[PDB]
RNA sequence: CAGCCACCCGAGAUUGAGCAAUAACAGGUCUGUGAUGCCCUUAGAUGUCCGGGGCUGCACGCGCGCUACACUGACUGGCUCAGCGUGUGCCUACCCUACGCCGGCAGGCGCGGGUAACCCGUUGAACCCCAUUCGUGAUGGGGAUCGGGGAUUGCAAUUAUUCCCCAUGAACGAGGAAUUCCCAGUAAGUGCGGGUCAUAAGCUUGCGUUGAUUAAGUCCCUGCCCUUUGUACACACCGCCCGU
RNA sequence: AGGAGUGGAGCCUGCGGCUUAAUUUGACUCAACACGGGAAACCUCACCCGGCCCGGACACGGACAGGAUUGACAGAUUGAUAGCUCUUUCUCGAUUCCGUGGGUGGUGGUGCAUGGCCGUUCUUAGUUGGUGGAGCGAUUUGUCUGGUUAAUUCCGAUAACGA
């Protein structure tokens, strides 16, 4: 059983399966502080200070997150996490507190619950990258 | 009947050994999906295939 | 209509032949 | 050089049972798998292509490395002159055409 | 057989281009227009549309039978699985390649250049198309070589709409003095639920339905049917 | 008015490509073929063929790109991931290979999984860490680290384009002219997959992988287009033309 | 306004030539110079060196059935299977000897004879009828002074209107 609200940015994926519980949260095998990074680690404490760790403490959610790069794993397992109590929140309790948390996410960052639209541009022929193009000499 | 001065040194690892299914060209040969087509014979005959310019 | 020379004119208006067609579509 | 006779008339009979033999001019095989256990090399396909160009019984189209022959009425009567071949001997099959 | 069906397509595809590249260099002659080849269990149908289906038949029923044997030796199919059926085209004026081989031959019979060209383009607009242009070129005088065009009523050159409104038909034509160039483009007309046109209309074009004509009325009143 | 700018809102307020007119160029391609208009006919007519070397070697100048320009770099790397996508073949063992055996090593053995969202693959590289080791060299920031140990169920690795092992070294302190190419997942930072391919990527073609002070402008340069204007040019300034 | 290559170091394709057995077959710029998908160990280069041939269809026409041997075994090869002319011995033969040519074909040259394809002008925003207006006419207007747009994209002006 999950709120079923997934999180994305760039090519990876976020979910928050949620169950009723004591605010215990976990992401792959791993608690939310025993990321690797040590310096992304703030990108992933960003709610569960930003709000508060009370809110956190009457729902269970565990973040299975597939994608690439560590840093786009990230903003993915903190914006599922955001989205998840969000929608726990409005499915299951009331919206006030829900209202008052998404004012409090979006205020802080718009993009705590919207995804990240941007993607890697396709090459082109002739060059390197999406813009770059081949030297030649005149 | 040319046997016994041919075949003097077998010829399976070379680009000899691959030719395009059209015109007996060994230059620009495209082996990928076991095309065996050379890419002026390619293109004109891209539509046939299935192939279509569309990306 | 003299399809022919009329094409033979458009084929060259200023060709050798180009004074004979034009007298010939003259008429 | 010395074509021979027996392979001839192999290769003629192969050409009336159906109207198409499997004719390559790539001199790396020796004999083609249906061409073989009958002593059928490269030259052999060549020498039969040149005489039948040459004598016009059958038309000539070359197509992604492949020949095909195009067997004619004269081709059939010939065909019969020279093999003296019974003359009921006609590829005339009707079924699905 | 066993196959990744990667494989399987790509090959199956160079299996089309063979069949359509021996048969025009084969059947040409006899007013080649198309192939459609049909997949059955085990077997596989080759239906051809040609405008000269009695050409293509023959006399005794000759030549459409020595055909399927012809194919066999090259494509090593099984016996009996093959099989091919001749048709008359559903598109005369229409198929790009069938007024090209026209061209061809009106070339080849010693019609003029200009002369052939003007006949298919009178051809094709009494079929209905909405446009044509033959792109002839090659050494028409002289040894100078030029091009040669004949553009009437309209035509789109861009986008996707080219695809399917548009049929384009590019061939060899022989000559005393060398090979000459013909593209004969034909813009293919609309009809919906039809035979002679793309089921969808050019996507530039916006069509208005007239409204209805009623009066309006002018005091309310109950209508007994 | 057509429109432009800023904003609550909204996934997104300009995604990137494909196609792409009239006319043309003596642009390239006869190195794609009875698709081609001319020479080769008298035993070199190539339709069969090559044992061997050629563009891998040179007083040289040039063009693309890589490895370096530091203690934002390194000296077991110990722990964490995806993306495009390719792969069992009849012209041919000519594939990706999971697992155990042989050795620090290229490689061989077996059972095989995969004809594929069925197996490689949950595609465990680049990276972020460190309560021990580099310290301003010409060197553990580095390569002919000169020469010897290697080898693939397949014609012989010869200035050997394949290769796992063992110090030295040329050189470089941001590269005086002249300047490519760059509008947001863009530049840059790296690895992977195809075309290459019997093994063969500094190339090329796609792919994720980190995220920028910079620009919302202009005609200063380089061009190109348009308008007006002049022309004795029209083969059109590579024009035309005058005189000795 | 900034992020990088060089007349800054080793490597990759093409020119002035290979008097050896040898590039000649593209470019004095964008629009040649990691391009012909060109990373040829030999095979693809015939290019360069005895590079087996009759395997130069012609029934041309004729003597003759031997018209003949594209095989390997030796001073018949100082290059394993090169019988690429040395009267040997061929053991198994009906192919043939040859000039009137796009013929058993040629990666031999004409691309300033060509087609197809592609590149480039040009990915810019340009191009053209019909009817009307002007001019004897070639032509011109429309297709524009402006604003706007990525764009003759639109607005607007307007002898043009509608495409």
């Amino acid at each position: 059983q999950s709120v079923q609200v997934f999180g994305r940015k760039k090519t990876a994926t976020a979910v928050a399966h949620c169950k009723r519980g004591n605010g215990l949260i976990k992401v792959n095998g791993r608690p939310l502080e025993m990321i690797e990074p040590r310096t992304l680690q703030y990108k992933l404490l960003e709610p569960v200070l930003l709000l508060g760790k009370e809110r956190f403490a009457g729902v269970d959610i565990r973040v299975r997150v597939k994608g690439g790069g560590h840093v786009a794993q990230i903003y993915a397992i903190r914006q599922s996490i955001s989205k998840a109590l969000v929608a726990y929140y409005q499915k299951y309790v009331d919206e006030a507190s829900k209202k008052e948390i998404k004012d409090i996410l979006i205020q802080y960052d718009r993009t705590l619950l919207v995804a990240d639209p941007r993607r890697c541009e396709s090459k082109k022929f002739g060059g390197p990258g999406a813009r770059a193009r081949y030297q030649k000499s005149y | 009947g040319h046997q016994q001065l041919y075949w003097s040194h077998p010829r399976k690892f070379g680009q000899g050994s691959r030719s395009c299914r059209v015109c007996s060209n060994r230059h620009g040969l495209i082996r990928k999906y076991g095309l065996n087509m050379c890419r002026q014979c390619f293109r004109q005959y891209a539509k046939d295939i299935g192939f279509i310019k569309l990306d | 209509f003299p399809y022919e020379v009329s094409d033979a004119l458009q084929d060259d208006p200023k060709g050798k032949y180009s004074k004979k067609l034009l007298n010939k579509l003259v008429g | 050089m010395l074509m021979p006779k027996k392979n001839r008339i192999a290769i003629y009979e192969l050409l009336f049972k159906e109207g198409v033999m499997v004719a390559k001019k790539d001199v790396h095989m020796p004999k083609h798998p249906e061409l073989a256990d009958k002593n059928v090399p490269n030259l052999h396909v060549m020498k039969a292509m040149q005489s039948l160009k040459s004598r016009g019984y059958v038309k000539e189209q070359f197509a992604w490395r492949h020949f095909y022959w195009y067997l004619t009425n004269e081709g059939i009567q010939y065909l019969r002159d020279y093999l003296h071949l019974p003359p009921e001997i006609v590829p005339a099959t009707l079924r699905r055409s | 057989v066993q196959i990744s069906k990667k494989r399987k397509f790509v090959a199956d595809g160079i299996f089309k281009a063979e069949l359509n590249e021996f048969l025009t260099r084969e059947l040409a002659e006899d007013g080649y227009s198309g192939v459609e080849v049909r997949v059955t269990p085990t077997r596989t149908e080759i239906i051809i549309l040609a405008t000269r289906t009695q050409n293509v038949l023959g006399e005794k029923g000759r030549r459409i039978r020595e055909l399927t044997a012809v194919v066999q030796k090259r494509f090593g199919f099984p016996e009996g699985s093959v099989e091919l059926y001749a048709e008359k085209v559903a598109t005369r004026g229409l198929c790009a390649i069938a007024q090209a081989e026209s061209l061809r031959y009106k070339l080849l019979g010693g019609l003029a250049v200009r002369r052939a060209c003007y006949g298919v383009l009178r051809f094709i607009m009494e079929s209905g198309a909405k446009g044509c242009e033959v792109v002839v070129s090659g050494k028409l005088r002289g040894q100078r070589a030029k091009s040669m065009k004949f553009v009437d009523g309209l035509m789109i050159h861009s986008g996707d709409p080219v695809n399917y409104y548009v049929d384009t038909a590019v061939r060899h034509v022989l000559l005393r003095q060398g090979v000459l160039g013909i593209k004969v483009k034909i813009m293919l007309p609309w009809d919906p639920t039809g035979k002679i046109g793309p089921k969808k209309p050019l996507p530039d074009h916006v069509s208005i339905v007239e409204p209805k004509d009623e009066i309006l009325p002018t005091t309310p009143i109950s209508e007994q049917k």
